[PDB]
RNA sequence: UCAGGGUUCGAUUCCGGAGAGGGAGCCUGAGAAACGGCUACCACAUCCAAGGAAGGCAGCAGGCGCGCAAAUUACCCACUCCCGACCCGGGGAGGUAGUGACGAAAAAUAACAAUACAGGACUCUUUCGAGGCCCUGUAAUUGGAAUGAGUCCACUUUAAAUCCUUUAACGAGGAUCCAUUGGAGGGCAAGUCUGGUCGCAGCAGCCGCGGUAAUUCCAGCUCCAAUAGCGUAUAUUAAAGUU
C-alpha cells in the first residue's frame, strides 16, 4: 500500500508570512514516514517547492497507522531564513552552530574577568 | 524545588479488614475463576469503584427532590452508568443504583465481551488474544483486557487487520514450518 | 453522677478533658519527655553498637534453656544494652569488638517471651544480615 | 549429654542432610488461580459427614 | 485516618516571615542594615620570602563528619520566564539525561485440539453392561499454531541524544526465555505425613511447644495466604463507648 497526507486546522498567517496546519499521515504499512518524504507531498499538494516547507513533531499512534505532526509553509526563502528557530534551519544545512562547549565559554569568561585593558591572553591566546 | 511536574495520583483499591475469612476467600476465588482474572487486586478494584458509586448515589439520595444539585448530579450519574450498559434505560433513577452488583461491571470488561461475543474458545483464550494484539475496537488495536466497553462500541469489536486471524500475514511459526519445506527439508 | 451540660461551659469541659488526659498511661508517656530521655535509643527504630561480650541469660521457671544474649554499647549515646541473637547457632557469627545493628523486640518497651531483662534483638552483624548468614546466601568478610 | 550441654547450634549441627527432590515447574499468575478454581469448584466429589482438608494425611 | 463527632501531622515545590559561622556598624541606591557588598570584635581556618595578603556552599555538582537514615564534580538555553543600552548577549532560575523497589497507574510468566483414564446429565438393558453431550484431572508423545522479553536495520523523537511509539531480520516445548516472601495447635486460611534432637538446641507478638511415640524445634514431602512483591523495628490513626 501507499502513504496518504491530509490537513487539519489550516491557517494563513500574514503576521509571520506563512501557512500553518496539523499534518496527518496515513500509512497502513511499515514505518513512520521520513520528514524528507512528507515535505515532497506537501509541496505537490500546495504547489510551491520542497524548500520552504518545514515539518516537525511527528508521533505515531499505538497500533500503527495514523501519525500526526505540525507543518509550516513560508511564502519565500528569505522569510523562511528569518524567523525559523536556528536549530530547525540546521535540519537541512541553512545554518551551522559553530561553537565548542558551555564549560569552555564559562571558564574562559572567568579568566578574562581578572585582566584589565587589551585582554590578548584570552581574546587571542586562549 | 520548583519544577513543572504534577504529583496528583491515587490508589484504586482497598484490602479487606479480615485477612483470612473462608467465605470471603472462596467467594472472591469463584469470581476470579468465572471471569478469568489474574489477581484479587483486580477484584478489590471493581469493589472499590462500585463502593464509590454507591457512596455518591446515597449522598445524592438524602437531599430533597427539586434540589438543583441533586437533579444535575443524579441525571449525570445515571446517564454515565447507562453509557456503559450496567443499567436499564427503563430504570434511570437514583433508587435503582443501590441495586447493582459487582458482576455487572465485571461483565462489561473487554476480555469478557471478546469471549461472550464469540471471537474466542474460552475466557483464558480471550485474555491471551487481547494481550497479543489480535483485537481491534473500531480502528484502534487495544492491548488491555480491562477496557470497559461502552454501549455503542459493542458492535465494532473484531480482529486486527494485520494479524493471522483475519487478513494478516502468517506469524513466525507458520513461516518457519513452511520454510521447513524450503530451508528445513529443501536447504537443510 | 454529674457533668455540666449548660450552654456556656465550653471552658470547663475543655479544661477538664485537658487536665484528665494526663492520667492516660500512653498519653503521658508520649507527651511528658521522660521516656524519650530514658530510651536507650534516641527515639529511633534501630541502633549500631559494639559487642562487649556474649552472655547466657537463663529463661524463666516454666521453661528451661540458656538464651545466649550479647552485651552491646551504643555508638551515639554510649549506653550499654543487652540484645538477643535469634536463631539456631547464630551466636557463632558474632565475634567480639565487631559493630552490630540491633532493633526492637516487638512490644515497644517490654521483654518478649520467657527472657528476663532483654528488649532488643540483633539484626546485622557486620554490614551483612543474620538471615543471609543463616541461609548461606552470604558469609562474613574474613 | 556429652560436653557443654549449653553449646550453640547443637541440634542444627547434628541433623542428617537431605537433598531436595524437586523437579516440576509450578504455574504462575492467572494459570495458578485457574488451577485452584478447578481443584475446588468444578473438580468435586461430594459426601455427607466426611471431612476433606486439602492437605489431609490421615 | 474517619458511621456522626473527632484524633494526629504540615522541615518540604503556592502565599507570608526570618537568616546567610555568631553578634554589631555602615556606603551606594527608588528600594539593603545586602553578605555572589564593605568595616571591626569573637570562633575557625589558608599562603608567606614572616614584612604582609586573603575567607565565608543553609546556590548547583562534589568531599569530610554525624548518624538507622537521603542521587551525577553530566548536557543545553530548544521550552517557561527574567535582566540589559537590547528582535541579536546572559541565566547550575529552569529544561534534559543519569542513580532511584519513597510511593502511584497498566499487567508477561501458557493458550488450544488428540488420545488414555474420571465425573456428571442421558439412551436402552428386569438389572450388569454398554454408547453417547459437557467438564476436569491426569500422562504420553505429540500436534500444530500465537506472541513479547532479548539481539537488532531504518524512520520518528530532541538543542543534540536517550525512552516510548512505528517497523523490518532473527528470537520458545517447558529439562529452560526456571517467582518470591511468609506460614501450616488456637486467635487465623493450611498436615496428628516421615527422619533427627530429648526441658538441650531452639520456637513462641499472646496463650503456649521441647524431659525418648514433638500436629508448634531442625529438615524432606505436601498444603495455605498475598503476589513482582512479601517480612521486620518504630511513630501515628481506626478498633477505643479503654478520655
Ligand atoms: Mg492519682
Ligand atoms: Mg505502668
Ligand atoms: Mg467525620
Ligand atoms: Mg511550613
Ligand atoms: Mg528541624
Ligand atoms: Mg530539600
Ligand atoms: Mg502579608
Ligand atoms: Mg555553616
Ligand atoms: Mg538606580
Ligand atoms: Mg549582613
Ligand atoms: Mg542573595
Ligand atoms: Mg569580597
Ligand atoms: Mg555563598
Ligand atoms: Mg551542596
Ligand atoms: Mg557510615
Ligand atoms: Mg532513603
Ligand atoms: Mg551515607
Ligand atoms: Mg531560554
Ligand atoms: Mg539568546
Ligand atoms: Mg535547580
Ligand atoms: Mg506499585
Ligand atoms: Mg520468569
Ligand atoms: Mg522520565
Ligand atoms: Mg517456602
Ligand atoms: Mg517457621
Ligand atoms: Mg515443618
Ligand atoms: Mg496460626
Ligand atoms: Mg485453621
Ligand atoms: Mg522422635
Ligand atoms: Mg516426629
Ligand atoms: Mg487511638
Ligand atoms: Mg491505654
Amino acid at each position: 500500500d501507499t502513504v496518504t497526507i491530509r490537513t487539519r486546522k489550516f491557517m494563513t498567517n500574514r503576521l509571520l508570512q506563512r501557512k500553518q496546519m496539523v499534518i496527518d499521515v496515513l500509512h497502513p504499512g511499515k514505518a513512520t514516514v521520513p520528514k524528507t518524504e512528507i515535505q515532497e507531498k506537501l509541496a505537490k499538494m500546495y504547489k510551491t517547492t520542497p524548500d520552504v516547507i518545514f515539518v516537525f513533531g511527528f508521533r505515531t499512534h499505538f497500533g500503527g497507522g495514523k501519525t500526526t505532526g505540525f507543518g509550516m509553509i513560508y511564502d519565500s526563502l528569505d522569510y523562511a531564513k528569518k524567523n525559523e528557530p536556528k536549530h530547525r534551519l540546521a535540519r537541512h544545512g541553512l545554518y551551522e552552530k559553530k561553537k565548542t562547549s558551555r564549560k569552555q565559554r564559562k571558564e574562559r569568561k572567568n579568566r578574562m574577568k581578572k585582566v584589565r585593558g587589551t585582554a590578548k591572553a584570552n581574546v587571542g591566546a586562549g | 524545588m520548583p519544577v513543572a511536574r504534577s504529583w496528583v495520583c491515587r490508589k484504586t483499591y482497598v484490602t479487606p479488614r479480615r485477612p483470612f475469612e473462608k467465605s470471603r476467600l472462596d467467594q472472591e476465588l469463584k469470581l476470579i475463576g468465572e471471569y478469568g482474572l489474574r489477581n484479587k487486586r483486580e477484584v478489590w478494584r471493581v469493589k472499590f469503584t462500585l463502593a464509590k458509586i454507591r457512596k455518591a448515589a446515597r449522598e445524592l439520595l438524602t437531599l430533597d427532590e427539586k434540589d438543583p444539585r441533586r437533579l444535575f448530579e443524579g441525571n449525570a450519574l445515571l446517564r454515565r452508568l447507562v453509557r456503559i450498559g450496567v443499567l436499564d434505560e427503563g430504570k434511570m433513577k437514583l433508587d435503582y443504583i443501590l441495586g447493582l452488583k459487582i458482576e455487572d461491571f465485571l461483565e462489561r470488561r473487554l476480555q469478557t465481551q471478546v469471549f461472550k461475543l464469540g471471537l474466542a474458545k474460552s475466557i483464558h483464550h480471550a485474555r491471551v488474544l487481547i494481550r497479543q494484539r489480535h483485537i481491534r475496537v473500531r480502528k484502534q488495536v487495544v492491548n488491555i483486557p480491562s477496557f470497559i466497553v461502552r454501549l455503542d462500541s459493542q458492535k465494532h469489536i473484531d480482529f486486527s487487520l494485520r494479524s493471522p486471524y483475519g487478513g494478516g500475514r502468517p506469524g513466525r511459526v507458520k513461516r518457519k514450518n513452511a520454510k521447513k519445506g524450503q530451508g528445513g527439508a529443501g536447504a537443510g | 453522677m454529674g457533668k455540666c451540660r449548660g450552654l456556656r461551659t465550653a471552658r470547663k469541659l475543655r479544661s477538664h478533658r485537658r487536665d484528665q488526659k494526663w492520667h492516660d498511661k500512653q498519653y503521658k508517656k508520649a507527651h511528658l519527655g521522660t521516656a524519650l530521655k530514658a530510651n536507650p535509643f534516641g527515639g529511633a527504630s534501630h541502633a549500631k553498637g559494639i559487642v562487649l561480650e556474649k552472655v547466657g541469660v537463663e529463661a524463666k521457671q516454666p521453661n528451661s534453656a540458656i538464651r545466649k544474649c550479647v552485651r552491646v554499647q551504643l555508638i551515639k549515646n554510649g549506653k550499654k544494652i543487652t540484645a538477643f541473637v535469634p536463631n539456631d547457632g547464630c551466636l557463632n557469627f558474632i565475634e567480639e569488638n565487631d559493630e552490630v545493628l540491633v532493633a526492637g523486640f516487638g512490644r515497644k518497651g517490654h521483654a518478649v517471651g520467657d527472657i528476663p531483662g532483654v528488649r532488643f534483638k540483633v539484626v546485622k552483624v557486620a554490614n551483612v544480615s543474620l538471615l543471609a548468614l543463616y541461609k548461606g546466601k552470604k558469609e562474613r568478610p574474613r | 549429654v556429652h560436653g557443654s550441654l549449653a553449646r550453640v547450634g547443637k541440634v542444627r549441627g547434628q541433623t542428617l542432610k537431605v537433598a531436595k527432590q524437586e523437579k516440576k515447574k509450578k504455574r504462575t499468575g492467572r494459570a495458578k488461580r485457574r488451577m485452584q478454581y478447578n481443584r475446588r469448584f468444578v473438580n468435586v466429589v461430594p459426601t455427607f459427614g466426611k471431612k476433606k482438608g486439602p492437605n489431609a494425611n490421615s
